This record gives structure tokens, C-alpha cells and sequence, in this order.
């Protein structure tokens, strides 16, 4: 459908912001109610900035807000709290970043990316899948032992 | 796989039943395709 | 019967001619073998003449 | 192994304990057999409210209990009633092609 | 049929339930052959098959759906019966000669 | 593993084997794997009342001629971290009966615990206008299909619908809207016939056409003020005018605000008293709840049963012997320590 | 050469439905067409 | 045709309305002409 492929590189693990663990969860915000939403995405934290999640990114073509259409943060064990956010046009050219200079800071979060993608590659854990194995693995592993 | 294939049978031969010509000539039907069908029932089971 | 027994009227005597077993076995009968034979499976009750 | 019908009670857990007793509750006093003592109670109200519903699910449990005249307990028999909820503002799933 | 005792109880003792609708199922009724072959002939020729082809754990989880010595467990819990199906435990006899 | 393997591992499965056996083999299971790799979705059916829990049921059509429609399932409860786990989801399986929907008007559903296909099916008839000419109608039907244990199809069961479809004020080459939704507390079959609108909330105006379904496969049609209180649960999962990219939505089953089962047989506990001497043991409570707002007004009614056995060994003759001699309410002394 | 010849009766199955009497009288089709080839399709898949 | 070698069930097309849009006399087909087009993929065809 409509929506955006992006990628939310992280900063380096700092215990002094990230807290005790590096564990975080990125969340989903804002969208069919002033609800909240759940883990489009969870990882585990490093030294080294390690954390690059391309993600993709579902939309309504109305959100609630008008003025900026998505949103998302980023939470972890000691600080978990609220961000701005994203817009895409209504348009099919992509999203950009919500542009006053850094509506939404970026405290453990680094840059945003990739505009140009259209399709994405295939996927063994899908609904698929189990045909994909056995189309490319255990039909020449069988063919072989017999 | 012979799984008892006359019931699908039967399906057909149910089926089958309603008269198919309408207008001026009415009916049409076949009345045998119930007993044709046990028949043919009868014979996939000896062959299972 | 409106409950879905059926029984004979033998003069005074009431006898039982069916069961719901079969409609009340599919519930049991979702999960396993295990299930089906069960003491609980076999205990499954039969309404009122 | 005499039975009193003040010690056989109930406990539900709705929020809340509501202990009940047999002693108002039963209608008509089974009479003394070692093989089946069978209380039948009578209409019991539960509030539905202070109800926590987690994955808009909750469950209340009920406490048979019994116990001889002397202080120990003839057993207990927890049993356990689950509540699912259904919410409003989820709109139904749809296929998008 | 309340006066005071229309009906003398001279051998009797005692009237009770009020209080049931449905009745557990007959292994001496109509269709109690095939209850039989159910619940016990299955299992056995089922595992009579399996002891003669060298297949011995199979028999023996098949055999635990008639006789368990040690027990059923039954979610975690314990179960007080020690056979599997219920007219061996009340002798039944199905076939008067 | 699937049946496709099965007929690979069955192609090859002999002694004298060539390169080009092997490849004939090959292109005969990459046929096989481009029927099931086409797969579309007509409709589906959810399970439980809300989409968090519970199992959803998809039915598969192909891009052919007439249709072997594809059935599988897959779970809600292994969902974690934006996306199904690929064990979460089930194999296609095949449908066996014949099947000729109109419009592809078809519904799985979920009654009694067992996998029903419902269909609308259409026979062109024609019946004499004659002044002149014969005039051409359509009469409709509805079928209703299920699965046995091993996985067959039972032959479905014919119900005459024309009066209803009629009753719905329907252009031709427009299939009506279907609803249909189990019911757990008065197990009952729902259905419901309803004409497309645009607009959700039109569907609180429409009139309805639909019946109940009981256990013998026995209709009974809706009266309007029984149809409304369902019209006015479940007028969200009603579908709009379904073109190419417009909406088509999904079915759970029918509750109202909430969803409590009547009556509990099964322990879920239990456990001896002191000495195994006796136990509390065979109890039920029937459930009858009122629904009204802000609160749930539950009423129940447990009957607590006491029995008198002991535990095997030394306890249950011990309980046989304290059971005939003497009476309810008197005193015993009984010995544990007993050896020989 | 079993070759899935059971879409080959479908074919034949497909190609039945409509009606061929024309004129007053109207219909004679048959409508048993579908299931009778499902039958002899999983018939046709045992014997290879 | 499929991988195999095998054909699918064919599919149905109703074309009374085009052909008759065109000015046939009886006894003479209509010509055909169908080619395939890579950017935009969609099978061309024109009645004439």
C-alpha cells in the first residue's frame, strides 16, 4: 500500500542516557486514535552504533494530524518519553523529516534516511515461507542424498 | 485418497436433481443419477 | 423431544433410542487423541427424557 | 466427623472477597450421608465492576471449601471463570488489495 | 405431596433432587455397543498390533489410555482414578446371558 | 512437510536415475509450486470476538478455471514485535466439494468448533411471460458445506433464498453484501443479507434479510426488532461497495459488550483434605449475567458436593469401614501407623 | 502422461455450463458437470 | 502453456459486442491481430 520505508540509526550505548540495560524498544504513535502503539520494532543496544533498522512505515492517507502525519519515538528502561515527528505528502513522492530545525530531537536517535525505494526484498519469514525453503533448500538436499 | 469418493459422487448426483429446461417444456431431468451414483460407489469401494 | 432426545413410549416406560453424543464430542475431539479418551470425554451428559 | 453448615463457605475473588456461607445460603439441609452432602446455594450477585481486564480478559475465581467441626479441612476446590470483554474502538480487519 | 406425611415412609427414608437436568450417558442403553468399541476394543487391538510388530513405546502410550499404574496427570494435576474407562470401575453387565 | 515434497521424493524415488529424470521431476514440482504461489484471498474469518487473540481462517482462490479454493489458518496469540513468526502460520490445504459461487460470494465460518464454508450460488431459470415471449429469471440459493475429522468434505446443504435476495432491492451483476457470525451462549448460526452500501454508518438505516441456523441445520427467519439489536452490535464489520481498492473486511464472531460462558462442569483444582479422608469434589455453577452499562450483574448459583473416600491403600478401606458402621456426626479413633 | 489430466476434464467440465437449447424452450444444462469431473479427477489421481 | 509441457484451462472472454460493432458479412472472420508490448506490459490485441 502507501507509506515509507525508513531507517533510524542509534547512537552509541551511553549507560548515562540509556540507562542500566540495552535494551530499548522503538514504538508506533499516533494513528486511528490519540492511542499509543507497540513494537513495530525491539533490539538490543551496543558499543559500537550498531542499531540500523530500516523499517517500513504504514499510513493512512488522512491522519489526525494534518499538520504532520507520523509519528514515532524510540524508548528504553530509563528514559522512554515523547518526540516530534515525521510528515509524509499526500503525494507519492516520499517523506521527509518534520522541518522547523528539529521539531523532534534526537537524544539516543542519529539520522534519517532512504526516500527512494519502491520495493523491498522477499521474505523467508512471512506467510511464504516454508515454500520458499523447500523450493531452495531442501529440494537440492534431497535430490543430492537420494 | 479413495477417501470416500462416493459421497463426492453423491454430491453430483444430488445435484443433479432439479429439472434444468425451463419455459414451455418443463422438466428434463434425470431421475437415475441417485442410483447410478451408488452404483458407481459400490464399485470404488471393491477396488479399494 | 425439543431438547433433541427422542425416546419410545413403551406404556409407562421411557427408552432412549439416540444421543448427542457426536454433537458434543467435536469440542473434545479438537485437540488430541489425549482428549478424546479422557474419563472428562466420557462423562459428557445427555439431557432429559 | 460431624459437619456443620457454618464451616462449609465460599470465597469469590471479583475484585474483591465475598464470603459466603452456607448456613443463609442453602435452601434445604441435605441430610447426613457419608456418600453425597449436596449444598445447593441460591441466586449470588457479583458486581462487574473493579474488573482488571488484561488483553481485555479477566477471570474470577470461586473457593469451595469445607471444614470438620474440629478445625481441619475436608478439601478445598478452586475453580476459575474467565471474562473476555469486547471494545468499540477497534474497526474490524480489512483485506487491502 | 406435602401434609404432614401423606406418604408413610415404613422401609423409606428419605426423598431428594430436585435439582438436575441432564444425565451422564448409558454403557447399557442402545448404543452401547459401539461405545464399548470405543473406548476399550480400540485401544487394545491397537496396541495387541503394535506389540507384534517390535514397535514397544507405542504399545505402551497406547496401553496408558486404558490402565495407567501410575497415575493420570491431568493439567499439571493429579487425578484420583486409577482405569481409564468408566464402566470398569462400576461393573456393567451388558449382556444378560 | 507438504505434499509437494511427497510427490518430488516420489518421482525420484527408483534405482536407475538419469540427469534429465531428475530434471523432468524438477520441472513437474516447479509447476506444482507455481498453482500454490499464485494464491488469492476472496474473504476470510476471524475467530474470537477482538483481533488480538484467537485463530484466523483465509480462503484461497487460484488464477484459473473452475476454482480449487485454498483454505489455512494462522494464529494471533504467537504475534510479537510487528510481525507474525513464520511457525504462526499454517499450510494451504484443498477443498474438495464442488464449489460455484456467484460474484465470489463466500464465507468461512466457525460453528461449533468445526470449519464451515457458506456460499451464495445462482441458477439462471426462465419462466413463461407469454403474450408473446419467455422471459428469463434468476432464482438464488445458499449452500452450506462442512468438514468431517480426517479432512473431507460433507455434501452441502441446499436452502432456498430467492425470496430474500428479491426482498433486497438489487441490480443485476451486483452480488449482495454476507454476514455471518457463531454465536457461543444460544449456539445459533447467524446470517445476514444485506445490499452495499458506501458508507458504514448507512448500515444502521438498512433493512435487514437473514435467518438463524440451530443445530438440526433447521431455519428460522429474523423478525426486524429481534435483527435490530444485532444491527446496531455489529454494523462496523458490514463491507462497503467493494470495487478494485475498495474496502472488504473481515468477520469475528457475533458478542455484545460481554462474553461470559454459561456453565463450568471441569475442576480446575482440586485437593484431598487432612488425613485423605475425604475430598469436596463434583461441583458446577450455571452463570445467567444481565448486561447494562457501567457495571455486570453475574448471577450464580454453586452446588458444592461432599464425598467421603480415601486415598488408595490403607485410606479407602479405612473410609469403607468408618462409612458402614457408624453415622454421620460421631467420633473415631483411626490408626496410620500399621505394620506388621 | 497422467500429466494432471484431471484439468483436462475440467476443461470439458468448464466448457458444459451454459445452456445449448435455444428459443421457447430454455436451459438444459446441465449442472453436475463440476463435480462429476472433481470424481473422475480423484479417481484418475489413485490409479497413478 | 505451463513449465511442464502441459496446457491450463482456457479463459473466457465475451466478444459478440466488438464483433458485432464491426461490418462482417457471414462465411468471413474477422482478422486478429495480438502483440506483445515490454514497457507497459499488456497483451495488445485488435479486432479488423
Amino acid at each position: 500500500g502507501i507509506g515509507a520505508y525508513i531507517e533510524l540509526i542509534l547512537d552509541k550505548y551511553n549507560p548515562d542516557i540509556h540507562g542500566t540495560n540495552k535494551s530499548f524498544k522503538i514504538i508506533y504513535g499516533d494513528i486511528f486514535k490519540a492511542g499509543d502503539h507497540f513494537p513495530i520494532y525491539q533490539g538490543a543496544l551496543s558499543d559500537i552504533t550498531q542499531t540500523t533498522v530500516k523499517l517500513f512505515l504504514p499510513r493512512v492517507d488522512n491522519a489526525y494530524g494534518n499538520k504532520n502525519n507520523l509519528y514515532v519515538y524510540a524508548a528504553y528502561q530509563k528514559v522512554e518519553t515523547n518526540f516530534i515527528r515525521f510528515v509524509k505528502e499526500d503525494n507519492n513522492k516520499p517523506a521527509t523529516f518534520d522541518t522547523t530545525y528539529k521539531n523532534g530531537t534526537f537524544p539516543g536517535l542519529a539520522s534519517a534516511r532512504v526516500i527512494q525505494t519502491v520495493s523491498e526484498p522477499m521474505d523467508f519469514s512471512g506467510a511464504n515461507s516454508l515454500y520458499f525453503w523447500e523450493l531452495f533448500y531442501y529440494t537440492p538436499m534431497m535430490v543430492a542424498q537420494r | 485418497i479413495t477417501s470416500g469418493l462416493k459421497g463426492l459422487h453423491m454430491a453430483a448426483a444430488a445435484l443433479e436433481m432439479v429439472p434444468n429446461i425451463y419455459g414451455f417444456a418443463v422438466g428434463g431431468t434425470r431421475y437415475g443419477a441417485i442410483a447410478n451414483a451408488i452404483a458407481i460407489g459400490g464399485g470404488i469401494a471393491a477396488e479399494g | 423431544d425439543e431438547n433433541g432426545a427422542q425416546y419410545m413410549q413403551w406404556g409407562a416406560y421411557r427408552i432412549r433410542l439416540n444421543t448427542l453424543f457426536a454433537r458434543q464430542l467435536v469440542e473434545r475431539a479438537n485437540t488430541g487423541i489425549d482428549t478424546i479418551l479422557s474419563m472428562e470425554t466420557q462423562n459428557i451428559q445427555e439431557p432429559m427424557m | 466427623t460431624a459437619i456443620s453448615s457454618e464451616k462449609v463457605q465460599i470465597t469469590i475473588k471479583a475484585g474483591k472477597e465475598y464470603s459466603l456461607t452456607a448456613n443463609k445460603d442453602v435452601s434445604v439441609q441435605p441430610s447426613p450421608s457419608f456418600e453425597e452432602m449436596c449444598y445447593q446455594f441460591n441466586a449470588l450477585e457479583i458486581d462487574g465492576s473493579n474488573l482488571n481486564f488484561t488483553n481485555n480478559s479477566a477471570s474470577i475465581d470461586v473457593t469451595f471449601t469445607a471444614l470438620a467441626d474440629d478445625g481441619r479441612k475436608l478439601g478445598y476446590e478452586i475453580f476459575n471463570i474467565p471474562v473476555i470483554q469486547k471494545v468499540k474502538t477497534d474497526n474490524a480487519l480489512t483485506l487491502f488489495h | 405431596d406435602t401434609t404432614y406425611k401423606n406418604g408413610t415412609f415404613p422401609g423409606l427414608a428419605s426423598a431428594r433432587v430436585i435439582q438436575t437436568v441432564s444425565e451422564p450417558m448409558d454403557f447399557s442403553g442402545a448404543n452401547s455397543l459401539y461405545f464399548w468399541e470405543l473406548f476399550y476394543y480400540t485401544p487394545m487391538m491397537v496396541a495387541q498390533r503394535l506389540l507384534h510388530e517390535q514397535n514397544f513405546d507405542e504399545a505402551n502410550r497406547w496401553l496408558k489410555y486404558v490402565w495407567s499404574p501410575s497415575g493420570y496427570i491431568v493439567r499439571g494435576q493429579i487425578k484420583n482414578y486409577h482405569w481409564n474407562v468408566r464402566p470398569l470401575l462400576e461393573n456393567t453387565s451388558w449382556n444378560s446371558d | 512437510q507438504t505434499k509437494m515434497m511427497d510427490t518430488l521424493l516420489q518421482s525420484v524415488s527408483q534405482s536407475q536415475l538419469n540427469a534429465d529424470t531428475v530434471e523432468d521431476a524438477f520441472k513437474s514440482y516447479l509447476t506444482s509450486f507455481e498453482q500454490v504461489a499464485n494464491l488469492e484471498v476472496i474473504s476470510a474469518y476471524h475467530d474470537n470476538v477482538n483481533n488480538d487473540q484467537g485463530l484466523t481462517y483465509f480462503i484461497g482462490n487460484s488464477k484459473t478455471e473452475v476454482n480449487q479454493y485454498y483454505w489455512r489458518s494462522v494464529d494471533h496469540s504467537k504475534f510479537n514485535d510487528g510481525k507474525f513468526a513464520a511457525n504462526a502460520w499454517s499450510e494451504w490445504h484443498k477443498i474438495d466439494c464442488a464449489i460455484n459461487p456467484y460474484q465470489s460470494t463466500i464465507r468461512p465460518v466457525i460453528y461449533k468448533s468445526r470449519l464451515y464454508l457458506i456460499w451464495l450460488e445462482q441458477k439462471e431459470t426462465a419462466k413463461q411471460k407469454e403474450d408473446n415471449k419467455v422471459t428469463t429469471d434468476y432464482h438464488y440459493e445458499l449452500k452450506l458445506a462442512h468438514i468431517r475429522y480426517d479432512g473431507t468434505w460433507n455434501v452441502p446443504i441446499t436452502f432456498d433464498v430467492d425470496e430474500k435476495i428479491l426482498a433486497l432491492e438489487l441490480t443485476k451483476s451486483q452480488a449482495p453484501g454476507l454476514y455471518c457470525a457463531g454465536y457461543q451462549g444460544e449456539d445459533t448460526l447467524l446470517i445476514m443479507f444485506y445490499r452495499k452500501k458506501e458508507k458504514l454508518d448507512d448500515y444502521k438505516t438498512a433493512p435487514m434479510q437473514g435467518f438463524y441456523i440451530f443445530s438440526d441445520m433447521s431455519s428460522k427467519d429474523m423478525t426486524n426488532e429481534q435483527c435490530n439489536s444485532y444491527r446496531d452490535n455489529g454494523y462496523t464489520h458490514f463491507d462497503t461497495n467493494s470495487d478494485t481498492n475498495s474496502v472488504i473486511r473481515i468477520n469475528n464472531r457475533y458478542a455484545e459488550d460481554y462474553e461470559i460462558p454459561s456453565l463450568i462442569n471441569h475442576s480446575n483444582s482440586h485437593d484431598w483434605g487432612e488425613y485423605n479422608l475425604s475430598q469436596v469434589y463434583g461441583g458446577n455453577i450455571v452463570i445467567n449475567y444481565k448486561v447494562t452499562s457501567n457495571d455486570l450483574k453475574i448471577y450464580i448459583s454453586p452446588k458444592l458436593r461432599i464425598i467421603h473416600d480415601g486415598k488408595e491403600g490403607r485410606e479407602r478401606i479405612q473410609s469403607n469401614l468408618i462409612k458402614k458402621y457408624g453415622k454421620l456426626g460421631d467420633k473415631f479413633i483411626i490408626y496410620t501407623s500399621l505394620g506388621i
